[PDB]
C-alpha cells in the first residue's frame, strides 16, 4: 500500500452517497445514546494509556514540552520523557500504585524545576523540592530549571580560593579548590560520609568569622540512603547549627528510581543559586554510585539497550551534566563558586570499574579511602598515594602549603620503606628513621569525627610534625601530643598565621620558640 | 513556504522526528528548529519512511512541542574556515563561543566529506621529536602521523597531551588545532588561558598572529554535539592541509567521546546494538572519521588523538577498534602509574611504525629492542619475585631485575606541564642523549648508581648529578641546633606587636541572601494547564 496510493485517497471517488447520506442522518443519535460510556475526549489534557513499571504511557498531551513537568490528577507529578506521535511517555516522580489507566494527566506548562533561593536554606526536601521535615511550605523561593547546562568554557575562571574542609589529611595532603569537584571513592563503611560531614560542619565554623560574601552554602544530596540515615545527619546539622547554611535534598531507598535519579540536578539547582548570585556553593551527591544505579533501573524499565555492566551508555552522560554545573565563574557572572564532591562506593577496593572509572575522569582528584587503612583504626583512610587533587593545589593555605611539601614526601618515603619492608627484620637504621617519622606523621594526620579543625591549627600541627618537637612523643601518645600542642601554644599566633595566610620568619622565629615550652605527655 | 519546512513528529532524547510533506531533505543536512529558546541544529541522520525524517539534536531538546516548524537548510552544517578561524573558540555548530565577535570566515565548508584517495596519500617516514624519553625511544612519532595516547581515566593523557602540546607545537611552525571532544570545560578554560599567556592565542588586532584554533564539544554537551565536534575539528584541520596547504597539528582530547556519543545516540535510533553495548556501526563511523584526519600530498596533519579506555579493558571494542588507525599508539597503563612512574607509558605495549631499522638508524633501533627485551624480562621474572623473592633467582637474573629496575626509573621523566603540581621543573631530553643513555643503561656502564637516581631526571648527566647528591645526602643531616635567625632579637617583633598589625575584617551579621531576589508566590495548589492552556488549580479528583 503506497503512500502514492494512499494520498489519491483523499480525493472523493464514491460516484454514489446512497450510506453516506443514510448514516450521517443516523450516527449522531447512536452516539448520543452511548454518552454514559463516553469518557471525554481529550486533546491538550492527557489520559493514562498504560502504566507500569513507573512509566506511564499517555495519549493525547498535544502541547507537551519535552522534559515538562506534567501532573497527574492523584497529585503525582510526572516528567514528559519522549513524546511519541501516538502517545507520550512519562516518567512519574513517585510510586505508579496510584496512576490508573484512564487517569487524566495536566499539562503544566513548565520543565522540571525545583524551588531554589534563600528561603530553601535549612529545609529538608525530597528530590523534587517538596519539603519533607514537616514545617511547612518552601517560602521565600523561586522556581527554577533542574537541567540548566552547565557555564561555558568563558564563563570560569580557575580555581584560587582555598574552601577548607578541616579535615588535616584533606587539607594538607588532597587540598581543596574552591571551583573544584572531588571525588570521594571508597569501599563501604571507609568514611566516606565522614569526610563531607565534616566539611559541612567547617562552613559552618567558618561562615561566622568571614565578611558574608566568603561564606559557603553547603548542599547535602542524600541519594539512595535509609531514611533513618537522613534523619540523624539532619539531627547532627541542627544540633551543631550547620543547617542554618544547609539545603538536605533526600531521595531514599524507598523512594522511586526517578526521584533518585532526579535528586541530584534538585540538590544541584538549588546550589546554583548561590553559585550565580556570586556567593560559594558546596554540593555532596552521597552515592552517585546509587543515582547511577537507579538510572540503570529507568532504562532497563525504558528497555533501553544495556552496554557494560547494565548500564545505559548515558550514564557517562548522566554524571558529567551534573558535575559540569561544579564551577569557578568569572567576574563578569559575579565570581561564583559551587565545589562538588561526588561519592562513589566501590566493590572490594576495584577502582576499575564503570561508574568510578566514569566520575575520575569528570572529577579534578580524588580522595580514595582504603578499607585496609580503615580497619588498623587510621582515619580518615586517606590513600595518599593514589588520592590527588591537581586544580586545588597552588591554590591552597600558603603555610600548609609551605609545611605539607615536606608531609608529602615524607609520606612517600614512608610508602617506599613499606613497599621494601613489610616484615621488621632487616633495619638501616636510617630506614628506622623515616619509619618513625612516617608513623609519627600518619598519627598526626587520622583524627576524630565530627569535628573539624581550623587551618591554623592544622598548620601549627603538621610544623610540629615535619620538624622535631614529637620525636619525644613514641608511637601511641601522638594523639595526646597535638592535642597539647594546640593547648598549650600561646594562641596569637594562630591569629598571625590566619590573618597573614602564611608563616613569616618573625612567627616562624615565635613558632620554633612557642613549639618548646610545650608538655609532651610522652615523657 | 510551507514545503521544505517541516514539523517535528516525535521527539526521544537527542533524536527528534520531523515529517516533511514534500521534498524531504538529504542525509547529513542541517534544519533549524523554529522558536526554540536557544538555536537548535539538527543533523538528519537517516530517512524513515513515510516522509519522515530522523534526526541528531545539536543541542538541548528540552522544549521541544510536537508541531514545531522545522526549517531545511538545503546543506550540511557549515562550520566558518580560514585564518580568521586561528585564536577562536568554536562550538560543534561554528560559532563562536569566546565572545570576541564574530569569526572572519575565509569560507565555510561542510564538515561531511569524504577521505582522500588512495592517490592522494603520503609515505613519508621522518621522525617526530616529543623531548619524552619512552616516547622518542620506544615507539617514536612520525610526522606526518596520527598518534593515540591510550588510557584508562587518571593515568595522564591529558597531561600527555599538554606536553606534546608544550614540546611540539612551538617547533613545529604550522598552525594547531585542538578538538575538545566529551572533555571538562575546566581543562578547556585552563588550554584557553595558558594559550593566551604564551601568546599563542592572541586576542584583539593581533587575532592574525595566533597559531591556535580551538574547537570545543566538552562533556556538559548533549550526545549530538559530543559526536561531530570532532568533525568540526577536522574541518578546521582540513581546510589549511588543503587549501592553505600546509602542516596542521590537530590534537584530540578524548576521540573515545566521539564513540561514546555515537553510542548514546544509537540506541534510541533503532538500532540492534553491537558488542558490549556499542553501536552496530562502530567501525565504520570510527573510520570514517580517522581516514579524514591524514597526511595528502597537499599538506600534512600530524595528530595526536588521547583514547580513553572504558575499564581500564583494552578489549573493549571502541578502543580496540580505534588501534588499527594509529600509527604510533602510546599506551598508558595504570600500573605503571601506581608505582609513580611518570608519563605512565607501558613500553611493552606501546608501538610505532617508526620503530624499524631502515627508519630510525640501527642504533636506535637495537638501543629500543634490548630497552624492550630486558623489561620483557622482567615481567617475565616478576610471577617468580613476587611469592620466591629476589633470594632465588640467578645471578644473571638478578642483573636483569637490577638493569630492567634501573630503565624502568628511567623511563619517567618530569614535564614542564606537570611542574605546577609536582613543584619539579621538567626536562626536555633530546633523543641523541635518550638513546646514548639508554644504552649505557643496557651495557652495564651505571650498574655503579642506585636506583632512585634513575628517577625523574632528565638524561644520564642528571642520573649521576642525582646519584651524587643522594649519596651526598647520606651523611649530612644536622646542624640546625643553635647560630639561628630566629631567636627573639634577630629582626624579631613581639607577638602582641604582631597581633596589632592585623586588619580587622567586619563580619557583615546578614548573609547578604535577599539583597535583589524576587520571591515568586508558590501556589499550594499544583497550578495545571486545562484544555484551553488556562492556569487553574489541580483538580479534586482522581
Ligand atoms: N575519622 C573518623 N574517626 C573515627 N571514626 C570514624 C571516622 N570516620 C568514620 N568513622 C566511623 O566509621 C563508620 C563509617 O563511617 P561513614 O558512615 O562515614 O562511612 P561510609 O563510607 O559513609 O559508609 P556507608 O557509605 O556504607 O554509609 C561510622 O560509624 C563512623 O562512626
Ligand atoms: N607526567 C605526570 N607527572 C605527574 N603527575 C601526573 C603526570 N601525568 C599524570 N599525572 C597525574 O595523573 C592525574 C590524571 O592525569 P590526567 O591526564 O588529568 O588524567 P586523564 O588521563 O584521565 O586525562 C593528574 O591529575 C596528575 O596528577
Ligand atoms: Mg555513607
Ligand atoms: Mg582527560
Amino acid at each position: 500500500a503506497d503512500a502514492k496510493a494512499l494520498d489519491e485517497l483523499r480525493k472523493p471517488k464514491f460516484s454514489s452517497k446512497y450510506l453516506i447520506q443514510h448514516v450521517s442522518q443516523k450516527l449522531i443519535p447512536a452516539v448520543k445514546e452511548w454518552e454514559k460510556s463516553y469518557q471525554p475526549p481529550v486533546i491538550h489534557l492527557g489520559r493514562v494509556l498504560s502504566v507500569g513499571d513507573g512509566i506511564a504511557r499517555v495519549y493525547g498531551l498535544k502541547s507537551v514540552q519535552a522534559g515538562e513537568l506534567v501532573c497527574f490528577d492523584s497529585g503525582v507529578k510526572g516528567m514528559a520523557l519522549n513524546l511519541q506521535a501516538d502517545h507520550v511517555g512519562v516518567v512519574v516522580f513517585g510510586n505508579d500504585s496510584v496512576i490508573h489507566q484512564g487517569d487524566l494527566v495536566y499539562r503544566t506548562g513548565q520543565i522540571v524545576n525545583v524551588p531554589i533561593g534563600p528561603g530553601t536554606l535549612g529545609r529538608v526536601t525530597d528530590g523534587l523540592g517538596q519539603p519533607i521535615d514537616g514545617k511547612g511550605p518552601l517560602t521565600n523561593v523561586r522556581s527554577s530549571l533542574v537541567e540548566v547546562k552547565a557555564p561555558g568554557i568563558i564563563a570560569r575562571q580557575s580555581v584560587r580560593e582555598p574552601l577548607f574542609t578541616g579535615v588535616k589529611a584533606v587539607d594538607a595532603l588532597v587540598p581543596i579548590g574552591r571551583g573544584q569537584r572531588e571525588l570521594i571513592i571508597g569501599d563501604r563503611q571507609t568514611g566516606k560520609t565522614a569526610v563531607a560531614i565534616d566539611a559541612i560542619i567547617h562552613q559552618k565554623n567558618c561562615n561566622e568569622q568571614v565578611p558574608k560574601a566568603q561564606r559557603v552554602y553547603c548542599v547535602y544530596v542524600a541519594v539512595g540512603q535509609k531514611r533513618s540515615t537522613v534523619a540523624q545527619l539532619v539531627k547532627l546539622f541542627t544540633q551543631t547549627g550547620a543547617m542554618r547554611y544547609t539545603i538536605m535534598v533526600s531521595a531514599t531507598a524507598s523512594d522511586a528510581a526517578p526521584l533518585q535519579f532526579l535528586a541530584p540536578y534538585s540538590g544541584c539547582a538549588m546550589a546554583e543559586y548561590f553559585r550565580d548570585t556570586g556567593k560559594h556553593g558546596l554540593i555532596i551527591y552521597d552515592d552517585l554510585s546509587k543515582q547511577s544505579v537507579a538510572y540503570r533501573q529507568m532504562s532497563l524499565l525504558l528497555r533501553r539497550p544495556p552496554g557494560r555492566e547494565a548500564f545505559p551508555g548515558d550514564v557517562f552522560y548522566l554524571h558529567s551534566r551534573l558535575l559540569e554545573r561544579a564551577a569557578k565563574l568569572s567576574k563578569e557572572l559575579g565570581g561564583g563558586s559551587l565545589t562538588a564532591f561526588p561519592v562513589i562506593e566501590t566493590q572490594a577496593g576495584d577502582v576499575s570499574a564503570y561508574i568510578a572509572t566514569n566520575v575520575i575522569s569528570i572529577t579534578d582528584g580524588q580522595i580514595f579511602l582504603e578499607t585496609e587503612l580503615f580497619y588498623k583504626g587510621i582515619r580518615p583512610a586517606l590513600n595518599v598515594g593514589l588520592s590527588v587533587s591537581r586544580v586545588g593545589s597552588a591554590a591552597q593555605f600558603p603555610g600548609m602549603k609551605q609545611v605539607a611539601g615536606t608531609l608529602k614526601l615524607e609520606l612517600a618515603q614512608y610508602r617506599e620503606v613499606a613497599a621494601f619492608a613489610q616484615f621488621g627484620s632487616d633495619l638501616d637504621a636510617a630506614t628506622q628513621y623515616v619509619l618513625e617519622r612516617g608513623a609519627r606523621l600518619t598519627e598526626m594526620l587520622k583524627q576524630k569525627q565530627f569535628a573539624p579543625i581550623p587551618i591554623e591549627r592544622q598548620t601549627v600541627a603538621v610544623y610540629a610534625a615535619t620538624k622535631g618537637f614529637l620525636d619525644k612523643v613514641r608511637v601511641q601518645d601522638i594523639v595526646a601530643a597535638e592535642e597539647a600542642v594546640i593547648s598549650q601554644v600561646n594562641p596569637a599566633v594562630f591569629k598571625i598565621l590566619k590573618a597573614n595566610g602564611k608563616i613569616t620568619p618573625a612567627l616562624d622565629a615565635h613558632l620554633k620558640a612557642e613549639l618548646r615550652k610545650v608538655k609532651l605527655p610522652g615523657a | 513556504p510551507a514545503i521544505d519546512a517541516g514539523y517535528v513528529s516525535q521527539v526521544i532524547g537527542p533524536v527528534v522526528d520531523v515529517r516533511f510533506d514534500g521534498e524531504l531533505p538529504s542525509i547529513l543536512s542541517s534544519l533549524e528548529v523554529e522558536g526554540h529558546s536557544v538555536r537548535l541544529v539538527l543533523e538528519v541522520a537517516q530517512h524513515m519512511g513515510d516522509n519522515t525524517v530522523r534526526c541528531i539534536a545539536m543541542d538541548s531538546t528540552d522544549g521541544l512541542v510536537r508541531g514545531q516548524k522545522v526549517v531545511d537548510t538545503g546543506s550540511p552544517i557549515k562550520v566558518p574556515v580560514g585564518r580568521g578561524t586561528l585564536g577562536r573558540i568554536m562550538n560543534v555548530i561554528g560559532e563562536p563561543v569566546d565572545e570576541q565577535g564574530p569569526i572572519d570566515a575565509a569560507d565555510i565548508w561542510s564538515i561531511h566529506r569524504e577521505a582522500p584517495e588512495f592517490t592522494e596519500q603520503s609515505t613519508e617516514q621522518e621522525i617526530l621529536v616529543t623531548g619524552i624519553k619512552v616516547v622518542d625511544l620506544l615507539a617514536p612519532y612520525q610526522r606526518g602521523g596520527k598518534i593515540g595516547l591510550f588510557g584508562g581515566a587518571g593515568v595522564g593523557k591529558t597531561v600527555l597531551i599538554m606536553e606534546l602540546i608544550n614540546n611540539v607545537a612551538k617547533a613545529h611552525g604550522g598552525f594547531s588545532v585542538f578538538a575538545g571532544v566529551g572533555e571538562r570545560t575546566r581543562e578547556g578554560n585552563d588550554l584557553y588561558r595558558e594559550m593566551i599567556e604564551s601568546g599563542v592565542i592572541k586576542l584583539g588586532a593581533e587575532r592574525g598572529n595566533s597559531k591556535c584554533t580551538l574547537v570545543y564539544g566538552q562533556m556538559n554537551e548533549p550526545p549530538g554535539a559530543r559526536a561531530r565536534v570532532a568533525l568540526t575539528g577536522l574541518t578546521v584541520a582540513e581546510y589549511f592541509r588543503d587549501i592553505e596547504g600546509q602542516d596542521v597539528l590537530l590534537f584530540v582530547d578524548n576521540i573515545f567521546r566521539f564513540t561514546q556519543a555515537n553510542s548514546e545516540v544509537s540506541a534510541l535510533l533503532g538500532r540492534i546494538p553491537s558488542a558490549v553495548g556499542y553501536q552496530p556501526t562502530l567501525a565504520t563511523d570510527l573510520g570514517g572519521l580517522q581516514e579524514r584526519i591524514t597526511t595528502t600530498t597537499k599538506g600534512s596533519i600530524t595528530s595526536v588523538q588521547a583514547v580513553y579506555v572504558p575499564a581500564d579493558d583494552l578489549t573493549d571494542p571502541a578502543p580496540a577498534t580505534t588501534f588499527a588507525h594509529l600509527d604510533a599508539t602510546t599506551v598508558l597503563s595504570r600500573s605503571i602509574a601506581e608505582l609513580g612512574i611518570y608519563p605512565a607509558v607501558d613500553p611493552l605495549d606501546s608501538t610505532s611504525r617508526m620503530l624499524n631499522p631502515n627508519v630510525i638508524g640501527a642504533e636506535h633501533y637495537n638501543v629500543a629492542r634490548g630497552v624492550q627485551k630486558v623489561l620483557q624480562d622482567y615481567k617475565n621474572l616478576q610471577d617468580i619475585i613476587a611469592i620466591l623473592g629476589m633470594d632465588e633467582l640467578s645471578e644473571e637474573d638478578k642483573l636483569t631485575v637490577a638493569r630492567a629496575r634501573k630503565i624502568q626509573r628511567f623511563l619517567s621523566q618530569p614535564f614542564q606541564v606537570a611542574e605546577v603540581f609536582t613543584g619539579t621543573p621538567g626536562k626536555y631530553v633530546d633523543l641523541a642523549d635518550t638513546i646514548s643513555g639508554f644504552q649505557g643503561v643496557l651495557t652495564g656502564k651505571y650498574d655503579d648508581l642506585p636506583e632512585m637516581a634513575f628517577y625523574m631526571v632528565g638524561d644520564i648527566k642528571e642520573v649521576k648529578e642525582k646519584a651524587d647528591k643522594m649519596a651526598k645526602d647520606i651523611a649530612s643531616r644536622k646542624e640546625a641546633d643553635n647560630k639561628k635567625v630566629s631567636e627573639e632579637l634577630k629582626d624579631i617583633p613581639s607577638l602582641d606587636k604582631l597581633v596589632s598589625e592585623i586588619k580587622e575584617v567586619v563580619i557583615e551579621e546578614d548573609d547578604g541572601l535577599e539583597e535583589d531576589f524576587k520571591a515568586e508566590a508558590l501556589s499550594s495548589e499544583t497550578v495545571v494547564l486545562n484544555e484551553e492552556g488556562k492556569s487553574v488549580p489541580l483538580p479534586k479528583k482522581n
